[PDB]
């Protein structure tokens, strides 16, 4: 209950400044830019820490059992189940990922070892590139 | 005109930005070389040196350059004023159009 008491705590937070993003943008005349890019960075890098959060604690969330409240009426709330229920994805991002695979289309192994050669080469190089110059 | 200093100095200064221009148009270069060497074509693997090297060489001394400059700016302090003289030479030039006047031969 922990894991997910910590998840409520820090999407709480993620929601509020959504809702904060969200009533300064509606207003009809646009604040300076410099606001807008601290709104944007600060929300962006709470939803960074929201991912990191969820990553850390996913056994807590997968070993908890989903069940209605013997107290909870569903003859009444059968739509507000259903709507909490649901999880397939808005279609958009479906046929979204479904064109990216498309473009994308032993071989593969060793295309993946191969990269694995190129990366660290690169990163070598690039060290070397800055050990090269004195930045200091 | 200005003095030459000025001269030679907004010359230096047209150089450090476009310097600048030169090192963001390398990096599209490189950014874009990287995209097909993670595609898998080993053609174009030697110029991603050279890319590199250039693209931190143009960004070194371009900022060494314009330390350079904002040094110069320490040691080049202690280094209507025109009003002073400004109705003078405008006496001269006045007394100038009389000699024209008094002139008839030089009203040609």
């Amino acid at each position: 209950g922990q894991a997910l008491d910590a998840v409520r705590m820090r999407l709480a937070q993620l929601t509020h400044s959504l809702r904060r993003i969200r009533d300064e943008m509606s207003k009809a005349e646009l604040p300076q830019w410099y606001t807008l890019q601290s709104q944007l960075n600060v929300t962006l890098s709470q939803l960074v820490s929201v991912t990191s959060t969820l990553q850390h604690f996913q056994e807590t969330l997968d070993s908890t059992v989903v069940y209605p409240l013997p107290k909870f009426p569903t003859t009444s709330h059968e739509s507000l189940v259903t709507t909490l229920l649901r999880k397939k994805n808005i279609p958009e991002v479906d046929e979204w990922m479904k064109y990216v695979r498309e473009t994308s289309g032993e071989e593969i192994e060793k295309l993946l070892q191969q990269d694995r050669e190129i990366t660290n080469w690169a990163r070598t190089t690039f060290r070397n590139e800055y050990g090269k110059h004195d930045f200091k | 005109m200005q003095p030459p200093y000025i001269q030679e100095r907004l010359k230096s200064l047209n150089d450090i930005e476009t310097q600048l221009c030169s090192m963001l148009q390398e990096a599209s270069q490189v950014t874009f070389i990287f995209g097909e060497l993670k595609r898998g074509n080993e053609s174009v693997k030697p110029q991603f040196e050279n890319h590199v090297k250039q693209f931190y060489e143009r960004l070194d001394k371009s900022t060494t350059q314009l330390r350079k400059e904002i040094q110069l700016l320490d040691e080049n302090v202690g280094t209507n004023k025109k009003a002073l003289g400004q109705d003078t030479e405008k006496m001269e030039e006045q007394l100038d159009l009389l000699s024209a006047i008094l002139d008839p031969s030089k009203s040609k």
